[PDB]
Order: structure tokens, then C-alpha cells, then sequence
């Protein structure tokens, strides 16, 4: 389980990103970074993983992966839209601390 | 069950037995050529559309006896699946590996020595480290569009590769491969049950198992010593008789002698028990056997009965005998 | 107005007569050869370039004859349009289906007892559940390149498929299908009417319709009860025979009834009404047809004179009687 | 009329959003959701559907089918703008009332 | 000269809009209204016009022919960057008055 | 500098003299046999490499004299280039148009009668309204690929056309058109000279312009009336003899005298002017000739000589006598 | 070493850019702008250079190449990520200086 | 170490000896057929399968006795390579460049005349000006995919070439190429060692590098002057008697027999050394030889002893007497 190399593509509604499996087999335990729970949404047919989601919010998900654990907001999201995606991809309890101590009040 | 219980080969078109006839050691060498088309024959009419040769057995000599067989009876050719592995042609340079001159001239000498126009998958018998995937790739999608293939398939190759070959081929829209054949029995169970299921789950390339009986150590022959006319006392198959004589091989009979109580107590025997385990899951679509008379095919034949006998305390039973169940 | 009046296969450049002469139960079976050569040479002679025929019809022998009057006459291969359907080829399990080995094999055999090279359409005569769609349009697109064929087709396809097959062939850059065979008579016009139109203005896929007197129902035979030398008297014909004499039955023959009154009101008779009330709309390119003698026949051409004769208040008349028109 | 599985490809001058057909089957009553209005800005040779029009409006009108009805006008975005952009996609009376609501004004 | 039908792709420096060539032949004078001036720019092997310029500078430019003729900077752009977008792409001055008008001092 | 002056075709690298030899009314028709080696000798001798036929002449017929030309002398395949144009092939439905079945067939039946194995440019004669651009163009590409054609062109399209089929080329990576054909000499001047410089300098289109003394017009025979032996005289031409003996021909024959004027001022005759008059700029490849005799072939080779004392001032006294210079 | 004509495609984690070869040459002494420096990054199956980096950062970058030396900040982009971006690509001191000039403090 | 030393061919999968046999001046011209083939045979016995020739070399004749060995003596053709260039074909217009009709009809006249059905690596002589490389890259891979081909590879291209026919091939999903022949001796080292490491490094072209002894004059043989039956006093070859003869000949046969003095210090001769000089670096594949006679063979053969011999210090001491090294 060495997980490098290879490069994966993630399709956000048509908005495309791609990186590599080492930058996502950081994290195990999120949904990005764990094979069993990504697999479901992989399409053969065209060698990517599709999501139906919102495309402005997943630019700091995958800088959260590529600074190697920093959350920050992007500017023109709401903080519930945020605090939705940030739920749906299971970074953890320490991300969602780390994002409420970023953010003021919490 | 088995045989006479078609299902498709991995996620393709294509609808195999999950009993095949292979042609190792007996074609060409230790049987005659009556033998043989006496087993081609008890193969064909018990329903058995599946066999499989290569290019290095026997000098090639092998292929010709399948063709001297095909040609004989009067089969259909619509009515069968035939199978070749290209890895070794010669003894010169250029006369092995996967580059694409070997495959196209290689492929072009099978079909002749066949007597046919086409077969129906064409293996890659082990990876080449001196090629890349590409070149690889275009090749076995030329021999498809020519018209001399139907399918290809990889035999001995890892995850990280087939993985690689099926990106390359959605990269420059290309033919994926469909199929991999493997080596899987008792004593042989990690890349089939821990690796392929993710292959079969994500990209749908099927497995095609051979050796189910460890080349005769499984049916217990070989529980006092070497019998005469067996594969072990062959000139050089020094390998295996020093395999079943060395220390572990006490210790796998002894697993044997239990393993043939508890096939005696289902009213079977043990060599139909140990084909019908490697059928037990949905990720293995066929099982390529070998036999050497009349009497060892029709005995490997009957394991279409104790099949569906393989309740999940057998399972159980027979897992905590063997003790070699692979942590996923 | 249908035969002698030429119109394109869907969008692509094929043109067609819309009266087209089917190769079901007469030919290789009910009729001789040369009631079969007087019939291909009476369609010849006014206008009709269109037959169909099909690998499972007589177990191949209507193709057989089919090429035993295209040789014989010597007609021009320039002239003609011949299509062919490939679903079923044998008793074995790999002679079926829409996999790349039998669409190859099929194709072949049909066209060695065809004597020709090329057929204009191929059709799949019905959808396979067991293949991908990638493989059937990449097999199709192969048959195509190879000069085998020109166009190919659905039949009994529903339009999910039909639109999954466009866009697995968009997506490749494969060739897409152009036309649709359905059934449309009197007594089944959902598919038809309801759900071709949007495949016809979305992605330019035509309907080439099929039995259009019922398997001579609508004809007005059997009034009376089974006459003999008819298609519900010969053997093997036993579910027409039951369709035709149930409880149903009764009420589509008084409905014949009055269909015939309104038939000879207009001058003509009711085969003729029947075969033009189905080309009174632009969806449908042409309709295929059968028949048992030369008489048959001629009175089957006939309604190209009643077709610009079906007003607007002919078809509401003809509507209020048959009381079965699918709401959209 | 189950309206599910397929992939949709729409195409604003350039800009390509993809998305199912049961997230736009669940307003039938607009121009995307109904197939009798969004047919005749098909593209049979690419299998897509074409619109010349504002690029940047059109992430919140994706946003509306795909959160369930919310709108939400973008920073960058004058208001006359995206009130034609509403106007044109056939959103509803709802959608405008509920968009006048989330402005001040209205 | 009817000018109609057609579509034509714009790639500025990676990024590739798509529009119909009657929006484009509504304004004769400018250089991509006028088959002259702009067939310098011309690929013949990808079929488009390349041009190695600013990238959130054109959004405007494309917006200014979708309008009718209307002229509204983007927020993260600055003055002077504009006007020679302005000054290079031809629009005359007219555009630049309305330009001046729309931004104060002018 | 027009014949053993070689240019390239377009932007291709076909290189072609800039005087080629047609085969119209007389090959097959007109003049005998003999008179056509005569002058395919002529033409071969002095460096001509090109020449220009069609499936419509002649009902084909010319075509055949072409290849009992080729297979007679025994010139090298290498050292010339053919084509052909195809859009009439019989009087069925079937036969005519720009579908790929025609496409296929009647490049096969064309090189059939040829005797060789392949042209080096196709032409579509006509556009084609019923035929989706896509199929034609999948048909181009197809003949090219399976090694019957190297090139194609078009005939009488459009610009717009033209654009059409490079962006339906440019989208399914296809083979784009290299060549137009045109007419174009002193009475017919619009599409040349406005329409065409733009597609050469956009896409690489070349032009090859065709009948360049209208028939017959600008050599000045007709000045007194219609004589004997002439194509005006001929049964199935009385349009071109009305067209002559209109109002408009005597202007046309006025102009005629002054330019003959400034011909003989020059020191050559009037069809060598017309025919060097067409060459001077640098958007024509090549322009294609008829002859009837050879004496009519040798003085249309000595335009050469008249091609660069065209000058500036020439040039505009030419454009004030003729009065319909097109405004761009 | 003319360094003219060809087209280079960099890939910032999915997002393409198209340049010219003589906007690189300017600046032989960056990343860039050194062809021994740029080619441990060059995939030879795609034909094109890639880099696992940050996304909105780039486009500054490639105006720093066009514009003839300027820098200018994103808005949406923090102080310490835009200069990791300076210090990898590799801009040089008096970029260094010029960028804290530009922001104030410097 | 070179001879039965075999290595990739670039980064592809085929794999060669790194000495050939060239055929040049000698095959059908200076030798005779007997010594041609007592030099092939010595060349095959000793592990040399490479074998290099031309469509231009003595008017393609020797094509022809290359394939009068081949057919003679049996070889397998799985065990051979070979290479053929084409640019010349004729005096005619059309018969040279690297248009699409030329490449097709060169490649098979040249196949006509080696009786053979295919080579291995098709290389293009020069580049061509007058020709898109579009069309170049697409004829190319036509006839790779007919089966005319295996591979193609380029020579006296510039770096900025063979970098166009890679992007076109990448943006098209064309075939690139994978080799370049290149000029290489003590004498002429700017492109092998300053230009071609990074096209290796970058897309994985290799180097096959011809005329190691510049033409004999690294041999030593023209120390006093021009002696009977060598290249210089042939026919036809007045440059290279002027070049031996000037002014900067003397220098160079000073330089020689300082490296003479080094290589009989080192145990074996000029031409040795000077051939195992070439393949001191991993840039180069091959380096293909030419002979006379079997000594000059059997001597040259030789250079695989003395290429481990070649420390830093003597690559140091031959740079520092050579002075030309080139900077980087
Ligand atoms: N993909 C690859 O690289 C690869 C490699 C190797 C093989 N294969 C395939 O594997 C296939 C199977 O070959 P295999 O021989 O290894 O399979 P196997 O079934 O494990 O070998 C059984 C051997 O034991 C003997 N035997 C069979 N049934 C018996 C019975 N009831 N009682 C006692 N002895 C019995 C037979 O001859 P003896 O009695 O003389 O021992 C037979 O040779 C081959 O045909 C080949 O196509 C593939
Ligand atoms: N796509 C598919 O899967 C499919 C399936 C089935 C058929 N087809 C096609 O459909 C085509 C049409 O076949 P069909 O026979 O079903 O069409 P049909 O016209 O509805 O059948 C008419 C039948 O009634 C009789 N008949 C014809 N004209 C008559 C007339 N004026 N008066 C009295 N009887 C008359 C004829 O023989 P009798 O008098 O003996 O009854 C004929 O067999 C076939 O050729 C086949 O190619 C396609
Ligand atoms: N793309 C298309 O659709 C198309 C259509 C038509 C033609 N073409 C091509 O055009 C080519 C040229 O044909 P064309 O005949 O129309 O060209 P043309 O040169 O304008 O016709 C000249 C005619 O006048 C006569 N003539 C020739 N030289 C003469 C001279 N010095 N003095 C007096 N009379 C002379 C000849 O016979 P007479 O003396 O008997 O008149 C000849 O038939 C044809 O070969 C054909 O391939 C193409
Ligand atoms: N890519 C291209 O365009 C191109 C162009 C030219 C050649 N080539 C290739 O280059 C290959 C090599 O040809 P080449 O002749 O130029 O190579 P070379 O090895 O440099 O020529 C050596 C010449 O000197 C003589 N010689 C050879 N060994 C000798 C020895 N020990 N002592 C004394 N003399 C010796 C031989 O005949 P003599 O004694 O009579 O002199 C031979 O002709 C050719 O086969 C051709 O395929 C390619």
C-alpha cells in the first residue's frame, strides 16, 4: 500500500482537478482517501470519479490535501454551504474545530 | 454447475464453461495423439467449449496435434473458444517480449500452426519490463481490428499494471483487456481472493484460474511416495519431486488425509472437492484443468454435483483445517 | 405516393420506396421458388428496391433463394437495398446474442448464403441484456469499416437503449445507428406514435414499420371462421389460431366491418385503406409486406392510389370507430 | 417518466456544467426541466445542449436545482442581470418572489 | 454577407469561449467583427483563433457583444489593464466615452 | 512557366503542371481513338502530368479509351496523376448522389473501367442536398484509407460548403478537402477572384479552373457565323448555338477583335493570351484544356512563352477593354 | 537559441494554460524560463508540463511573463501562499522586492 | 560489448545489436554478389542482425542482391531487421519528396524489389520543405497500419523537426517516431553530443549513427597518398580526393597517427578504436559499418575488446590531442 504514482481525476459537475495518489493517501480516513468509500463513485467509461456537488467549494477541500491540513473559507461561499461539504467528505472532528476557530466564534 | 453452466467472462460478451481443457505436458509429450482426441472428445460431449494452448509447450508441437483434432471431428468453429499465450518464440533476440514486431509475427505462426483464421483471446503470457505499455497496447489493438483476434487478455501481472495497461488504453481509445489468468488451490490463495475482487468491482476484468490440483499433489497420489508414470518421476521434473519430498510436503498430507475424511463424508472425492472449492465465489468465471487418461477427466468432470453441497460450515470447516486464510 | 415515390431512411442519404417485401413464412416454406421469383419480379417491376430477410427464418434457407433470383435475373447490385437481422444462429451458446465473435461469424455466414458482399442494413433483431453497449456498437462499427455492410439498425430496441447506444457512440466517436423496426397496424400504435417522434426530431433515427394487415387479420378472412390454405391453418400457428377465434376477435371483426363500409364508400378495399393509413404521417419512412400469390400482391400496390385520398375527417371517422388512440 | 441515470451535458458559450436528469426532472415546470421547451437548443453532433449566454449566472442556477430551491445571486453579478437570467430560465413566480425577499427591497 | 449560423471558438491563452458569428458581425468596426483583421489570429489545425492575452479581461469583452453594448469592468481587474484590453480589441470611441462615463472621473 | 513548371496543389504536397488535358466531348464522342493517343502522346511529351475525366462522359465510355491509352504505352503509374468525378452513375434511385454507397460503388465500378488500382484525386461533381455532410465526409475518408484514392476535392460548392466540410473534418479528426474546380475565364470572373482567396489563405484550398476559351468563344472562330465541324454544330448543343448567335455575342465578338488586336500586338494569338491570362496570379494551380486536333493542342502549349510579358499596364488595358472587373 | 513559435501547455491540478515559447525566454533565469529547470516536469504521453500546485496563484504568475515584469496579488489569494508561489517558481530577488513594495510593509 | 550486445533501440521494444551493415558503395557496385554474401554470412554468424539500405544506393540494384542472400541462405525473418530509406524514386516530378503518394509507392516497389512483405524501421532520407508535416505523420502511420511497417524514424532532421512531428503526432493520435540517423566520427560531434541527449531525455528518440571511419580516412590507409582500389580513386568520388588531398588532410593524418601511437599502446588498431569511441555513451544504439572485404570485417568486428579499455584518462588524452570538443 505505497499509493504513489499514479494521477487520479475528480469531475465536480463538469469542472475538472487532478492530482496525485500520494497527495490524496495522506488522510486515510476521509472519503477521498480511503478505496473502499471512493469507490462508488468511479465511472469506467471514462477513467474519473464524478460528484454531483457544488463547484466553488472544492478548491480549499483540495488545498486542505495539498498544504497538508489547513482549512480556509473561500470567499464568495456561505458558511452553511461550507460547513455541508465539509461534512459530506468526512475530513474529522479536528478540521471542523480548526474551521470553527478559523471562523470566530467558535 | 460448472460444466454446462455457461456465465460470462469477466464483464464482456463472452459466455465460457467454468471447466476448460488445458494442453501442458500430455499434448505433444506424455500422451499419444489418440489419447488425446479421445479426452478432446469426452470434452466436447459433456458440454466443455473452453480450451486453452500457448506457443512454448512442446516446441509449439502441441498446437499442431489441437489443430490435427479441430480439423478431424468437423466442429463448428462458432461453437468453441481457443485461447494462445505469446511470450517465447526462439532463441534469438528479437524473438521475445511484448514488442509489437514478436506479437504480429508470433500471433501470424500460431494461427498457422492451428489451421485457423483467428482465436478467440490471445494472453500475454508474463509482463516485459523492456517495453512500454503503450506499444503493448496498440498491438494487441492492431491484431484485434485485423481481424486475427477477438479479445486479449494479461497472465501473471500485478494490480498496478493491468490498472496502468486499462489507462493507457481510455487514454489514446484504445481495447482494455478482459481477463487474467492466475494460479489458485489450497495452498494458493492470496492474489486471487485479496487483489482481484477490486478489479472485478471497478474496471470488471475477470479471472481465469489455473493448477486446481498443484499438479497432482492435491489428489493424494503421492501419500507413500512416487508412483511410476506420474509427472513428478518424468525426466526434468526434478522441481516438483523435490517440492513434494521435501518437509513441508509431510505436513500437506497429513491436511490431505483430513481434507479426504471430510470429502468422504460428503460421498465424494477429493480432487472434486478441491475443483469445486475454487468455484465457490462469483469473481472466478472458469477453472482450466489437466488430465492424462479417460478416468481422471471423467472423475474432475463430477464436481458439477458437490458443488452446491458447499454449505458455510464446510467453508468454515475447511479453513480452520488449512489455516492459511488471507487477512483483508 | 409509397412505392414509385423514393424518401430518405431517417436523415442519412439512403433513399427507399416505403412499400418494402418481406422474407418471413412464404419464402423456403409456405410457397415454391418460382411463386417467390414471380413475386421478387412483379415488386421489381414497379419500383420497389427494398427486401428484408433474416438469418432465422427457414433455419437460413429463405436467404438461400433469396441470392437464387438475384443471380438468376441479373439484376444490377447498384440498384438494390437488402437487409439482414442477427440475433439467433444455432443450438450453441456462443451462436447468440450481440457479442463481437457471433455479430462476426452471423454477418459472415449470412453473407456466404446470400452470395454477395456487402449487405446495406444489418439490424439487431433484439436487445441482449448479458452484453455491454460498448461492445455492440464497437462490433458494428468493425463490420462497417470492414465494407460488410453500410448502415446498421435497432429492432425492438425502447428508447432508453436506442439513446444509450447514440451516446456510448458519441462518446468513442463510433458510428451511430439510423433507423428503427416496429410493429404498427390498426390494433398497436403506442410506440409508434407516442415515443419515435422526439427520437426522429432529437437525433434523426427513422421507423421502417412491420406487419401491417396483422398476419392478415385486417384483411377480412377470416369473417367467417379459418379458411383453408391460410396462415392460422398450417402447423405450428396454433397462437393465431386462439388470438383469432377468442372473445376479442368478435369485436375486431365487426370493427372490420365497419372499417370495410368506409373502405368501399371511398372506391377502394380495406388491405389498401389498412397499408395507407400507415404512411399518413412523416415519421414513417416505409412499410414492409407480405404476401402469398401474385394476386395478393397486386392488391397490396394498390394504395398509392388511396393515399392522397385520407382527408382530415376520413382519419377522425376512422379514429371514432377504432376508439383506441394513445393520449400524449 | 422516471427521469433517472443519465448524464446531461449543458453548455454556456464555452463553459461546461454536467449534472443527472433527476436533479433537473424535479422542477418540471421550467425550461430545463421540461423536454419540450430545451429541445430546440440541442446539439446532435456533440451531444449537448448550447446557450449564448452570461457565464458567471449560471452556477447559481445550477446551485438552485441542486440545493432544492434556494437562490442566491453572485458578488460579481449586477442585479438587472441575473432578474433576465431568472426571467429567461422560467424559474417561477416563487423563485422571483423569493429572490426580492433575499435582496432587501423586495 | 449574412453572417449567421456559424460557431466560432476563441482561446485566450488556455481559456475557450464559444459564440455564434452573428453576435460577432453586430459591430463591423471592431477587430473581431471584421474578417480582415482578425485572420492573422487563425489556427488551421485546431480550428480557432489564439490570442496570448489577459484571461479575466475578455469575460467583458464577450458581454459587451451578448448586451447589445454594454461595458462593465470586472472587480479584480485593474484600470489601466482594461483600457488597453479596451485599446487593443478595437471597440471605438464611443466605448471608451461610455467606459469613462460608467467609471467616474470621466 | 505553366506546363514543365510544377506547383503545388493547394497547400499539399501534390505537385502538378499548370496545363492539364481534359476528357469532354471529344474523347468517346467527337474524335476517333487514334487522334486521342495522338494527343496523349503530345500532351505526355512535352511534360503534362494531368489529366481530368469523369463517370458521366460519354456514358462512361471515355473512361475506358483513358486506360487503353495507359495500359498500351507502358508510362510509370509513379509519373502521373488521375482523377475522376463522381455524381451520375444510372438512372435508378440509388445511382446518383454523394451517399456512401454510391460513393463506394461508383469509385469501384470507375476504376474497373480505368484498369487501375487507384486515382489520385476524387471529385464530388455537384452538392448534394439530401446527404448529411458527416456521411460524405466518413465516405472521403474511408475511400482514402482503404487505399483507393490519395486526395479529394470538390466541384461547384460553395464557400460556405467548403467551410462545413473542413469544421466537420476538423471535429471527428477526418481528412479535409484540398482542391476546388471552378470555372473561370474572361466572361466569368466573380468566384475566382472574390470568393477564393480567402479560403486559400484561411485553409490551404487551391483552385484548378476549367474551360478557359468558354467553349470555344474566346478562340474567335465564331466571328462570322457557326462553321462546319465545330462543337456549335454538333446534334445535342443548340444552347451554346443560341447562346453564340444571341444579342450579347456580337459584343462578346467585338471584344474579341480589340483583344486580338492587342494579341497580335503582342506577337502570339488570341487563345494563347486567353489562356496565359488566367495564370497570372498565383491563387490557380493549374488550368485544364480541350482539344480537338493536335494543331489546336500545340498552339495551347504556346502559352509558356506569352506568360511573363504580361505586364502591369497590359493588364489594365485588358481590364478597361472587357469592363467587368468585380468589386471586392 | 531563438526560443520562438511553439506553443507550451502548462497544468496546474487540471486547469490548462496555452503560451508562446518567447513569453517563457524572456526570463532565462526562473523555472520557467530554463529548459534544463522545467524538464523533470514534462509528461511525454499528454505533451505538456505539470504541476501539483496551487490552482488561483498561476494566473499572476503567467501576467508576471506577459505583462513584461509586473506583480500583482489575487485578491482571493493570502499573503504567505503568493509568496510560497514566488519562492518556488523561482522569480528572483527584485520580483521578491517589487512584490513588498506593492503590498506596503516592504 | 556491442555485437551480441543487444540494447533497445531508443525507448522502444525493439532491440538490436549495436554494430550493423551498411549498403553503400560496395553492394552492386564496387564488389561483387559472392563477396556480398561470404560479408553477410560473416556478419550473421558473429550476432549481427541490423542491415541498412536504400532506394537511391546504385539505382536499387543493391536492394535486389540483399534480397538474393536472404532467399538463398533461409534465414528465419523473425531474427532480422531491416531498414530501408526513402526520398529519390525517379527523374519525374512526382517520384520524390515525402508527399503521401511517393511515400505509399516507394514503399512498395521497394518491398517488390527486397521480396519482401515488410521492414522493420522505414526511415525518411531528408527533410522535405514543399510537404505539410501533417501529411508526412498521417502517410506514416497509414503504412504502419497496413502492415507494410513496424516502426519509422527520420534522418538529417534538426532538433526543431522531429519536435514538430511529435506535437503533430500527439495532437492528431498519430504514431511518433523513434529514431534519427545521424553523422558521427572524431571529427563531426556538434549534433550527436550537444543536441540529440535532450530529445533522448525528453520523448525518448534514439541514435543511429552512420560513417564511423569517415569514409576511410580514421583508418590510416591515405598516410602518403591515394593507393589502388580504394574509395578515392573510384569513379565519381573526385570531393573526396580533393578533401583528402588539401590542406586540412595533413593535420588530420598527424592527429591520426598520434591516436595510432595511443591505440598500438593500448593493444589493438586505429580503426578499433576509433569505431569503440562512438558507443562510449548510453545516447547511442547502433553504429552501422562499412566494408570491403572480409579482413576489414574481421577487423573491425575487433573493436568489442577494446571498448571496456576506455577509462577517463584516455577519453581524456584523445580529447586533449583531438581539440574539438564541444561546448555545452
Ligand atoms: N497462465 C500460465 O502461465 C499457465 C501456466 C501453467 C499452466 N497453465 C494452464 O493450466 C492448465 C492446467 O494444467 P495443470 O496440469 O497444472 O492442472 P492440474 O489439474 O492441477 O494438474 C493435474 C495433474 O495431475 C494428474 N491428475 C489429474 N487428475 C487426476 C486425478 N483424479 N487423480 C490423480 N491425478 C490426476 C494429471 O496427470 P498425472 O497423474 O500424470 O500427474 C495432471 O497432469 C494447463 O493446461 C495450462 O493451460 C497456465
Ligand atoms: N423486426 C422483426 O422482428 C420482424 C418480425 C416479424 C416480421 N418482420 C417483417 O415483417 C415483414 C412482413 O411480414 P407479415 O407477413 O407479418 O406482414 P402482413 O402484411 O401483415 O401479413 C399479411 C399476411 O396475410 C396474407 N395476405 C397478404 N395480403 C393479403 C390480402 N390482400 N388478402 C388476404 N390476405 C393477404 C398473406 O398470406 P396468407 O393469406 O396465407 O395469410 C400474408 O402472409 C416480414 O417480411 C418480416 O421481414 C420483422
Ligand atoms: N468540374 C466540372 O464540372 C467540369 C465541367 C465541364 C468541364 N470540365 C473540365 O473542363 C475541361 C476543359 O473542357 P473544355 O472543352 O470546356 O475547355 P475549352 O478549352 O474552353 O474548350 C475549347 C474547345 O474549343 C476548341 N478549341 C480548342 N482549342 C482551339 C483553338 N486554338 N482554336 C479553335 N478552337 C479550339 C476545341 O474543339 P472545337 O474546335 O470543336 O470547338 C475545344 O473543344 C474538360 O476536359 C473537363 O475535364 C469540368
Ligand atoms: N542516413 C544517411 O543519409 C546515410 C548516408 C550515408 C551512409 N549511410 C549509412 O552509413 C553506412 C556506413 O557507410 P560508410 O562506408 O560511410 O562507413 P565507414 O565505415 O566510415 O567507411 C569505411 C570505408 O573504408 C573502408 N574500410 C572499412 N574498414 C576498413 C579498414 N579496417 N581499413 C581500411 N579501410 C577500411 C572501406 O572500403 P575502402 O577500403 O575501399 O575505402 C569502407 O568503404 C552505410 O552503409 C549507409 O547505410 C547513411
Amino acid at each position: 500500500q505505497d499509493c504513489c504514482g499514479e494521477r487520479v481525476v475528480i469531475n465536480i459537475s463538469g469542472l475538472r482537478f487532478e492530482t496525485q495518489l500520494k497527495t490524496l493517501c495522506q488522510f486515510p480516513e476521509t472519503l477521498l482517501g480511503d478505496p473502499k468509500r471512493r469507490m462508488r463513485y468511479f465511472d469506467p467509461l471514462r477513467n474519473e470519479y464524478f460528484f454531483d456537488r457544488n463547484r466553488p467549494s472544492f478548491d480549499a477541500i483540495l488545498y486542505y490535501y495539498q498544504s497538508g491540513g489547513r482549512i480556509r473559507r473561500p470567499v464568495n461561499v456561505p458558511i452553511d454551504i461550507f460547513s455541508e461539504e465539509i461534512r459530506f467528505y468526512q475530513l474529522g472532528e479536528e478540521a471542523m474545530e480548526k474551521f470553527r476557530e478559523d471562523e470566530g466564534f467558535l | 454447475r460448472q460444466l454446462q453452466f455457461y456465465r460470462n467472462l469477466g464483464k464482456s460478451g463472452l459466455r465460457v464453461s467454468c471447466l476448460g481443457l488445458g494442453t501442458w505436458v500430455t499434448f505433444g509429450g506424455q500422451i499419444t495423439d489418440e489419447m488425446a482426441e479421445q479426452l478432446m472428445t469426452l470434452a466436447y460431449d459433456n458440454g466443455i467449449n473452453l480450451f486453452d494452448t500457448a506457443e512454448v509447450y512442446a516446441a509449439g508441437k502441441a498446437e499442431v496435434v489441437l489443430g490435427n483434432i479441430i480439423k478431424k471431428k468437423g466442429w463448428r468453429r462458432s461453437s468453441l473458444v481457443i485461447t494462445t499465450k505469446i511470450f517465447w518464440g526462439g532463441k534469438a533476440e528479437t524473438e521475445r517480449g511484448l514488442s509489437r514486431k514478436h506479437i504480429i509475427e508470433g500471433l501470424k505462426a500460431s494461427l498457422e500452426r492451428l489451421q485457423l483464421e483467428y482465436v478467440d483471446v490471445v494472453f500475454a503470457n508474463r509482463p516485459d519490463p523492456n517495453t512500454p505499455m503503450e506499444e503493448t497496447v496498440r498491438a494487441m489493438t492492431h491484431v484485434i481490428n485485423q481481424g486475427m483476434a477477438m479479445y486479449w487478455g494479461t497472465s501473471r501481472w500485478s494490480s498496478m499494471e493491468i490498472m496502468e495497461a486499462y489507462s493507457v488504453a481510455r487514454q489514446f481509445n484504445l481495447t482494455p483487456p478482459i481477463c487474467e489468468q492466475a494460479e489458485y488451490h489450497m495452498f494458493q490463495r492470496e492474489k486471487v481472493e485479496v487483489q482481484l475482487p477490486e478489479l472485478f468491482h471497478k474496471i470488471g476484468v475477470g479471472a481465469m484460474t489455473w493448477s486446481p490440483l498443484a499438479c497432482g499433489i492435491v489428489s493424494g497420489k503421492y501419500d507413500s511416495g512416487i508412483p511410476p508414470y506420474s509427472r513428478a518421476s518424468l525426466k526434468g521434473y526434478q522441481w516438483l519431486k523435490d517440492k513434494i519430498l521435501s518437509e513441508e510436503g509431510r505436513r500437506q498430507q497429513a491436511k490431505l488425509k483430513e481434507l479426504q475424511a471430510i470429502a468422504e463424508r460428503l460421498g465424494c472425492t477429493l480432487p472434486q472437492l478441491a475443483i469445486a472449492w475454487c468455484l465457490r465465489n462469483e469473481g472466478v468465471s472458469s477453472v482450466l484443468l489437466g488430465a492424462s487418461n479417460a478416468d481422471q477427466l471423467m472423475e474432475n468432470i463430477g464436481a458439477i454435483q458437490v458443488l452446491p453441497k458447499l454449505s458455510s460450515s464446510i467453508i468454515h470447516e475447511i479453513d480452520s483445517i488449512l489455516g492459511n486464510k488471507p487477512y483483508s
